[PDB]
């Protein structure tokens, strides 16, 4: 088999990209075209030829049960054979990933950038039918929630033709005409969902944050997390408007709060929404991670004030690991050569002021220290 | 629903042992032949293999072939009648029939092949071969074999086997190897309880020939079950559906997507089936693997 | 000389000396020197390997300053092996016609007494071949 | 002068354009290279010919560990072949490729030649504790991912596993925002 590669583009999908090369082959569609190249990865003696599959949705190695790392083996195969100049094909896939957001949601990764599992559309892919006839692909972003409107038209997205219909582009083409009634779909304007449109897209949006792209859908996760429901495009740009004056706004009432509902409190008795949900977003670059960041840098002019308030907080060594990122067999150490001052796992032995002068003094890193909040 | 102390079916589809033939050129045909590790190859001057075996489909899953308990027996007798009139039974004729007209029943010895042919001899049938040219190149879709000229007359026997007392349906395949010169065959291997690889083979006319093992190729009709969670690959019908390359159970008891777990459920299935509104093919997945471990038959007892 | 392995596999590593050996031969166009192998095993070649009648090429001085080297019979190649694999049955068959092939037939029964190949390769050609050896 | 200054924080050209805790990585690794103390003169001149100066050593180490080998090239372990190299520039200080210029161009180096050489590469033994330095995972997960066999074969130093197959349960498992292929294409 010999394949000639189309334009390329870096914000095009993989499901985007297998249609394109199968038109450009002279294939019938996408479903011949992943039928035929299972026929060409047996032909070569790989390992997983057998579970390639000829569905176009499945086709992610997220999708594989245990395909995942054949499929990535099958994806760098034919890249560097089918084609007259390679291709990139592993850029465009969505792999899974051992990273794991506050508190407990998985993530997955595409490239240069890890997404929140929770936020990848497994339903139906909405799509915005003036991209697909002036660019000619889909883009990657039409794959997760939250990216309500286009970046470049500012559109609505689509999800229902005017038959009642669905239109997956998965399933019926790049080309923006529907399946029962054959006709181009008729469109279904705002400003605050076009500003995180702009601003998940990887642009400049005023006034959110200048951040990378795998922190960016990190504070769209954690913004869910604080109103306890749906993401909300017109709080969510009025929030970073009052930056950083808001946060701090709302980590005084939730002291307030929950002093009023002293010496036997813990750290999850007062800050244990803020702080253990705000950890890992994606990871603790202190840098990039601008609500840690700023947690860290409202509670180190507040440690001693109150009487050592915030500063005699209890905590576990379960909870010491989350924040000082080690394990509970450096902890154990450390409590045999006792750098750190008092074993049972889960109990509250630990003052929150001597952890985190702990972290001071033993557990930096160049990510995640405190010389970036000064 | 409890399992019986005595409950067990036959099968409904039995192959025969593949047996391989050496053509020469002026068109006479010699039983192939091997070396003793044995090792098994074309002969030089050879131009292509013939490989000959039969199927027939024979309704053994419409009664238990023993089952000492008779509400356990009306409750497959319901199971059988609604499976056949709300779903029918061209789903799992085309998956085995496949399996047919494909060369998936010459496990590795597709492998390699320039081009191979399959023609079907249908017993109750009136004349004109059946005849599969050039697959890789031809048949490589389900829609590749519905253009046949002859695709559904075929599937409707397997269809009236099933849904009859008496159903037959004996297929007599015959497969074309095109090999390249001096080509690698692979026939299937005796179990020995220990590189040191001895063939199972029978004796046509008076030389040992290889052959690729009845219950071998019975287990490459059934490769069908692709309904259980994930489905990346098809799996050997059979319960806790096992993968071989990996030591693996898929659909296991923890799973709660065995065949064990779907026959306590098998009272809850005859309701779905017996209203109007349409199934979900989440719970057809899980009727389409009870019925094809029906037809695979076995011991379903317990204590 | 004896030289005594000891690090492995004396399959792999005996025969990378005799393609000294061969290298050996054709920039000085000798053929005194011989090979044997004292430990000559049932299980394997041995840890042994002696020269009568090399210690100065590049291969032996640079596998001395490593840790693992310390620097009546007859042994003779018997390619009659090399022909009782199918792939040289068939090498046998195409002279014989350069004729019914089909009267030809396999011998379904052979027994083979303690070949003992090295694996080499050429370098005139980009081609493998064995050393079947025996005593 | 050009180290000194490099080392301080400022634009040195040949030398990369760094953060400061990797500028210090590639000193303590090129005195590991040469077996000695940091040498100034052959240091500027290896980033000279960057990256084709550190493509030379690799092709010259793999040559000289095939020739040197004592086992069947099918027997061959990533620490027979590779062991120097690749375990010497694991976290130097992390596994960052975007500023970790040593473990990024290996990896490039050694992606377009796993299939090469009737798979010399990817059939390259492997350990399950050398498994979690490079998947940097623990001995849980690897015991977890022989149970449900999504990295295909328990004693934990037995060489069981190939090098194609970490490489690519990589791309597929363990990929994250630092360490991932996106930054060496
Ligand atoms: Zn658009
Ligand atoms: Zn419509």
């Amino acid at each position: 088999m010999f394949l000639q590669r189309p334009k390329p583009y870096s914000d095009e999908s993989l499901e985007s990209f297998f249609i394109r090369v199968a038109n450009k082959n002279g294939y019938g569609d996408v479903h011949r075209f992943l039928e035929a190249t299972k026929r060409f990865l047996q032909d070569i003696d790989h390992n997983g030829y057998q579970t390639f599959p000829t569905d176009i949705t499945r086709i992610n190695p997220y999708s594989a049960k245990n395909s995942s790392s054949a499929r990535t083996a099958s994806f760098l195969k034919l890249a560097q054979l089918t084609f007259n100049e390679p291709p990139e094909l592993l850029g465009l896939a969505i792999n899974r990933t051992n990273m794991k957001y506050s508190p407990s949601t998985s993530a997955v990764v595409r490239g240069a950038e890890v997404f929140p599992r929770s936020l990848l559309r497994t339903h139906s892919i909405p799509c915005c039918p003036l991209c697909l006839r002036e660019n000619g692909y889909a883009s990657y972003l039409w794959h997760f929630q939250g990216y309500e409107y286009c970046h470049s038209h500012n559109v609505p997205l689509i999800t229902t033709c005017s038959c009642g219909k669905e239109f997956d582009y998965r399933v019926s083409g790049l080309k923006g005409i529907c399946c029962k009634c054959k006709e181009p779909i008729t469109l279904t304007g705002h400003e605050a969902a076009c500003t995180v449109s702009n601003w998940l897209a990887g642009h400049e949006s005023k006034p959110l944050p200048n951040l990378p792209k795998s922190y960016r859908w990190g504070l769209v996760h954690w913004w869910m997390g604080i109103k306890d429901s749906e993401f909300d495009h017109f709080s969510f740009v009025q929030f970073f408007s009052n930056w950083p004056r808001s946060f701090h706004s709302i980590i005084e009432d939730e002291v307030e709060f929950n002093l009023e509902h002293t010496s036997e409190l813990r750290l999850k008795d007062l800050l244990g929404r803020l702080f253990f949900g705000s950890i890992r977003l994606p990871e603790r670059n202190l840098q990039h991670n601008i609500i840690l960041g700023e947690l860290l840098c409202y509670l180190e002019n507040r440690l001693w004030q109150d009487k050592g308030l915030i500063a005699n907080l209890k905590m576990n060594a379960l909870e010491a690991t989350v924040m000082l990122n080690c394990s509970l067999d450096q902890i154990a150490s450390m409590v045999e050569q006792r750098i750190l001052k008092p074993l049972d796992v889960t109990d509250y032995l630990f003052h929150f002021g001597d952890i985190f002068c702990l972290w001071l003094a033993e557990f930096q890193s160049d990510e995640f220290n405190r010389s970036f909040y000064v | 629903m409890k399992l019986p102390t005595n409950l067990a079916y036959e099968r409904s589809i039995d192959p025969s042992d593949v047996c391989f033939f050496v053509v020469w050129p002026d068109d006479r045909k010699t039983p192939l032949t091997y070396n003793s590790v044995d090792f098994c190859h074309v002969p030089y001057g050879a131009s292509h293999i013939e490989c000959s075996f039969s199927v027939s489909f024979s309704s053994e899953l419409r009664q238990p072939y023993k089952c000492n308990s008779s509400k356990v027996k009306q409750t497959l007798v319901q199971l059988v009648e609604l499976y056949e009139t709300k779903i029918g039974w061209t789903e799992l004729a085309t998956r085995y029939l496949m399996n047919i007209c494909n060369g998936k029943w010459l496990w590795k010895n597709t492998r390699k092949a320039y081009c191979w042919n399959i023609v079907l001899t249908p017993w109750p049938w009136n004349g004109e071969k059946v005849g599969f040219e050039d697959i890789r190149t031809n048949y490589t879709s389900r829609q590749d074999f519905k253009n046949n000229k002859n695709w559904s007359a075929i599937v409707e026997m397997i269809k009236t086997a099933f849904s009859s007392t008496d159903g037959l349906a004996i297929f007599e395949v015959r497969a074309t190897l095109h090999l390249p010169t001096n080509a690698m065959v692979r026939p299937s291997q005796v179990f020995t309880e220990k590189n040191s690889r001895v063939f199972q083979s029978t004796t046509i006319d008076g030389e040992r020939s290889p052959i690729l093992g009845a219950f071998k190729t019975g287990a490459a009709i059934a490769t069908i079950d692709d309904w259980y969670p994930e489905a990346t690959e098809p799996l050997r019908v059979g319960r806790f559906g096992v993968h071989r390359e990996d030591v693996t159970c898929y659909r296991h008891p923890s799973t709660g997507k065995d065949f064990f777990s779907i026959l306590q459920q098998a009272e809850h299935y005859i309701e779905v089936l017996s209203a109007n509104k349409t199934p979900a093919q989440e719970t057809i997945n899980d009727m389409h693997f009870l019925m094809a471990n029906l037809i695979k038959g076995g011991m379903f007892q317990h204590k | 000389k004896t030289i005594t392995f000891l690090p492995c596999n004396n399959e792999s590593l005996a025969a990378k000396c005799l393609r000294v050996l061969h290298g050996f031969n054709y920039q000085y166009e000798t053929r005194n020197i011989g090979v044997s192998f004292p430990l000559w095993c049932d299980a394997t070649v041995g840890k042994k390997i002696s020269f009568v009648s090399l210690l100065k090429q590049h291969y032996f001085v640079q596998m001395e300053q490593l840790q693992y080297f310390h620097i009546y019979v007859s042994f003779r190649r018997c390619q009659s092996i090399d022909k009782l694999t199918a792939a040289g049955l068939a090498r046998k068959i195409r002279r014989l016609e350069k004729f019914d092939p089909s009267s030809f037939a396999q011998k379904e029964h052979t027994a083979i007494a303690h070949y003992h190949s090295l694996g080499e390769s050429s370098k005139q050609t980009n081609r493998n071949f064995r050393l079947n050896i025996r005593m | 002068c050009t180290v000194s200054n490099w080392l301080a924080g400022h634009e040195s050209k040949p030398l990369p354009n760094l953060p400061k805790s990797y500028r210090w990585g590639l000193v303590h690794w090129w005195m590991g290279i040469k077996d000695s103390e940091f040498d100034h003169f052959s240091f500027v001149q290896f980033f000279s010919n960057w990256p084709r100066s550190f493509h030379s050593i690799i092709e010259d180490e793999v040559e000289f560990n095939l020739e040197h080998a004592v086992v069947s090239t099918s027997e061959l372990r990533l620490k027979d072949l590779l062991g120097r190299l690749f375990f010497g520039s694991i976290r130097l200080p992390e596994r960052n490729l975007q500023h970790n210029i040593i473990l990024g161009e290996l990896l490039c180096y050694l992606e377009n030649r796993l299939w090469q050489d009737k798979g010399l590469i990817a059939n390259l033994k492997m350990n399950a504790l050398e498994a979690t330095v490079m998947l940097n995972c623990s001995l849980d997960q690897i015991a977890s991912m022989v149970e449900q066999r999504i990295l295909k074969p328990l004693d934990v130093t037995d060489y069981l596993f190939h090098f194609g197959d970490i490489f690519c349960l990589w791309l597929a498992e363990f990929q994250s925002d630092e360490f991932n292929r996106s930054f060496y294409v």
